[PDB]
């Protein structure tokens, strides 16, 4: 799962 | 001391509104009941948050306040029949409660001991229809962080720029923002509205036609919608920016028929890991392939028709965040903005940017 | 191995419902699927009962069997869009599920390893309606005991004698009984079906007109409705003498309205203690005072007008209990039978005995 | 609480 900041 | 008669269907409502914020001590537990010229006050209160009624006496009354079990209280006035005169008086630390044939002693905690929330005043008023309210809240609070450390992130911003309000809502993979014109110019001001004070003030709108009052000041939030006013305190954090995770220049556009793209997340979800939800989106000339595995290497596949020109790409998610968003909009047609395998996925109404979702791939 | 199948999904999620009804043991999450002679049977098993549905098979089909994930399978099936038609095959240790551009590989065991019920003679059969059997088991259920160590108290008895059934629940404070006349003349047996096997046996009855078919053996319980066919192991034990705990000779009786009755007694349950829920009847002439007091000195008074010609009396009881009964009545008058306050009532609508209820009071 | 039995 990616970061959004 | 304190004395009231009043019809059982002027007090309902109110009752079931003031016990929304409802113990650490037995006086939360408590609603505080005030009589003062014509009016009945009743207030709950959880310490952040308090919700407060005013029901006006038509009836002869005697001024004076008590506290009384909340849920107890409310109970008997609902149990009651349709049309009961609800009279009710003070006889020691007892609150009586007489209708009909129908006798009820409830204990008392003084009303001195109530808590008081602490005075503030407003920098920034407006006035919204209770719907747009409802829209800004319903189509970000699923993205809301669930316990999350960053404790500024458990609650919703509400934003005033221009003639406009938002509200934005985010876990740090997925987020969620919606502006709705207000029609009155306003400072720029941001808050954080705590999760229990985005679902109390959703529980507050009964879906008429009776007008909305915000009032935001430093530290806390008022709603006033008819006889009703929810008193919030505000999250004390700075939350991100929206606009630095909205995708910068698109380069490629899917869109497709929200139902149909909601049934095949749906099915592929089934086969999807149990804990990590990923699916596999491949995109290509007007098709869209969904597939999900699970450790026991079970695989389902989903083939689509979408409305898609660009490049050929993979791209993973976590299918739990994708249907959230389909189940958040409630339109024909859906649109997909992307960039590459490893930037974020902006997804909105075909035929609407009043709502926008952003949501993060997984490797 | 060589399972085949094509079925129009509306013909599949009603049977993959019920059979999904009944782990530890990773076969017992799977329902056992087998194709023969025009039919695809479906098997659900928690070793204590089955749920066996039977559906025609009007298009092409291959025999063979195989066991699928139950919910993973239901859920596909339930997540196809209406009228899709379901297509199923067997690709080695997996089944392949395709209905439009869907594709789903689902892990399988053998149908071999799928445990059976072990045989059984049926001892005592009989037809009834299924409202027949609804109203039984409705009449009765909410007095069943809730895990009591008393083991035989958490399931229902079943009865049959001359051409009656009755079911009978208790949780030893208070009663259930209801009888209904068959048209079929029965041996006399009794047996207790458990808690899971009545929720299972009411969930099976569709509110058709199709025939519930009862089959009762030693130890199992067969009930065929339709194309499905429920199987329950019963519970071991003997249940009380029920027929002893019934007021046999009355001397008070009083007659209320049920609604006015049931209101009085939920807003004066408000102000009784949290746990022990008790509450004070005082029966007068043509009067009930209803009182409830807590630890918090707390009190509740409702002063009703009843039909009551006998002696002055005061009464405690769980007014749970009192309420339970007065839901499962669904009539404008009730009728309460009396002796004293440390002995059983006996409560029923006021037009018919088919139902009778038996609540033990309380010390006041 | 009394007892049925
Ligand atoms: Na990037």
């Amino acid at each position: 799962q990616a970061d959004l900041f | 001391a304190m004395k009231f008669t009043v019809e059982r269907e002027h007090l309902l409502k109110p009752l079931q509104q003031v016990s929304g914020p409802l113990p650490t001590l037995p006086i939360l537990g408590n609603l505080l009941l005030q009589v003062a010229d014509g009016t009945l006050s009743l207030t709950g209160t959880d310490l952040e948050m308090e919700m407060v009624a005013r029901v006006a006496l038509v009836q002869p009354h005697e001024p004076g306040a008590t506290t009384v079990p909340a849920r107890k209280f409310f109970d008997i006035c609902r149990g009651l029949p349709e049309g009961a005169e609800i009279a009710v008086q003070l006889e020691g630390e007892r609150m009586l409660v007489r209708s009909g044939r129908s006798r009820f002693s409830l204990s008392t905690l003084p009303a001195a001991d109530f808590p008081n929330l602490d005075d503030w005043q407003s920098e920034v008023e407006f006035t919204l229809p209770q719907a747009t309210m409802k829209r800004l809240i319903e189509a970000t609070q699923f993205s809301m962080a669930h316990q999350d450390v960053r404790y500024y992130l458990n609650g919703m911003l509400f934003e005033t720029e221009g003639e406009e309000l938002r509200t934005v809502a985010t876990d740090g993979h997925r987020l969620a923002v919606c502006s709705m014109p207000i029609g009155q110019s306003l400072p720029s001001h941001s808050v954080i509205v705590p999760r229990k004070g985005v679902i109390e003030l959703m529980r507050m709108l009964d879906g008429g036609d009776n007008p909305l009052r915000v009032q935001i000041g430093s530290n806390n939030i008022r709603a006033h919608v008819g006889d009703f006013i929810f008193t919030s305190k505000l999250v004390d954090g700075r939350f991100p920016d929206y606009r630095r995770v909205l995708p910068k220049n698109p380069d490629k556009h899917l869109e497709a028929g929200c139902d149909l793209l909601k049934q095949a997340f749906a099915r592929a979800a089934i086969l999807s890991n149990e804990k990590f939800r990923g699916v596999r989106l491949y995109v290509s000339e007007n098709q869209l392939k969904i597939t999900a595995n699970n450790p026991e290497q079970e695989e389902a596949e989903e083939i689509l028709d979408v409305t898609y020109s660009g490049a050929e790409m993979e791209i993973g998610f976590n299918v739990s965040y994708v249907l959230d968003v389909l189940n958040a909009l409630k339109c024909e047609n859906v649109r997909m903005m992307l960039t590459d395998s490893v930037s974020s996925v902006q997804i909105e109404d075909a035929a609407s940017q009043s709502a926008a979702y952003v949501v993060m791939p997984m490797r």
